[PDB]
């Protein structure tokens, strides 16, 4: 679900 | 008879904050000759913002015996002016009684546990000290955030357990457990009217947090809780801002960004505001007239940034109101300024409801 970006 | 106040433990002090991040201590002294006692992450600290290192005790037996002296004396340490006191909030560590664990999220573990003295059920969020430094002083935001906030569908702050490490933020046990797993498990016997309750209470929360120039930045189903009467709160507020003039712009390095749920401008430029949490309203209702479908399926998180961005949205659930799809729809308008805002999803949907 997260993406570090 | 009293007890004289420089007779106490230090442990008593209304001037002894423990294990107060540095953050936080600048914060609190303000004034010249301002001045609280604090540990060393056995060295205590005398903090007035320059830090002085304390069987005796010295820059006496006992360490309120010391700044007693120093004060009364107004002898240099630097003079002492004011004690500076802990707010209202902190809480001992003793007050709390841990229990299991019941979830996890970015900063550490999170576990329920009972107030000692009247056991009422708790949540207690904790911090995992190996994080990176610039995490870790975080930590506290979503204390200083919620400290502010009373609100029947936002969790409620009940304490911050500062004293010691490791440190807590205790806030109410909401005994339904999350919204997506709600919606999973008892998914099939929810009535529509009741699906449409759940998404008013949100709906509430969120009006109350624009209300306080409050930007969530994380909502969704698995971040709201159910009581087990069913009124949705919303949690986790790790990721939430302050802005007075409603914009938040992205600092800095790298950002955990739930790409599913975030906005284009959020996305890609960082832009974060009420309207970008309107966005994310959306989804949330999305999931919930799913109950809890996982959305994009289909789609890596890259993809769907590049579906959207083309005019691609989320399909209509088969069964969801039309009503409740039409405010989907334009709760992802493409400009944050085309999105309705929190007052008028909520008056929305009190509509919805009450013609069901």
């Amino acid at each position: 679900i997260y993406e570090s970006l | 008879s009293m007890i004289p106040e420089v007779q106490k433990p230090l442990h008593e002090q209304l001037w002894y904050h423990g294990a107060i991040p540095r953050a936080e201590v600048a914060e609190l002294l303000v004034h010249s000759g301002d001045f609280l006692v604090r540990e060393s992450q056995q060295e205590y600290v005398l903090s007035v913002p320059r830090h002085f290192i304390i069987n005796l005790y010295r820059l006496f037996p006992s360490i309120p015996l010391l700044i007693d002296h120093l004060l009364s004396t107004q002898q240099p340490l630097v003079v002492l002016h004011r004690a500076v006191p802990k707010d209202k909030w902190v809480l001992n560590h003793e007050d709390l009684v841990l229990g299991e664990q019941i979830g996890r999220g970015n900063f550490g573990e999170v576990f329920s546990g009972r107030l000692r003295a009247d056991n009422t059920l708790v949540a207690v969020k904790s911090c995992r000290e190996t994080l990176p430094p610039d995490l870790k002083a975080k930590f506290l935001q979503e204390a200083r955030i919620l400290k502010q906030y009373s609100h029947p569908n936002i969790v409620r702050l009940i304490g911050v357990c500062t004293q010691k490490q490791p440190i807590y933020i205790v806030m109410e046990l909401v005994q339904g457990g999350d919204f997506l797993t709600f919606l999973r498990t008892e998914g099939a016997r929810l009535r529509v009217k009741t699906l449409l309750q759940m998404v008013g209470d949100a709906a509430a929360g969120m009006e109350y947090l624009e209300s306080k120039c409050c930007i969530h930045r994380d909502l969704a189903a698995r971040n709201c809780l159910v009581t087990e009467k069913n009124v949705l709160k919303i949690s986790d507020f790790g990721m939430s801002r302050e802005e007075a003039d409603g914009v938040y712009a992205a600092s800095g390095g790298l950002r955990q960004v739930p790409v599913k749920w975030t906005a284009p401008e959020a996305l890609n430029y960082g832009r974060y505001s009420s309207e970008s949490d309107v966005w994310s309203f959306g989804i949330l209702l999305w999931e919930t007239f799913s109950l809890g479908a996982s959305p994009y399926p289909n789609l890596s998180n890259q993809q769907t940034r590049e579906f959207v961005e083309k005019g691609g949205r989320l399909p209509c659930p088969e069964l969801c109101p039309d009503a409740v799809f039409r405010l989907m729809e334009q709760c992802w308008a493409y400009e944050p300024g085309q999105r309705p805002s929190f007052s008028t999803i909520y008056q929305e949907l009190q509509s919805i409801r009450k013609r069901h």
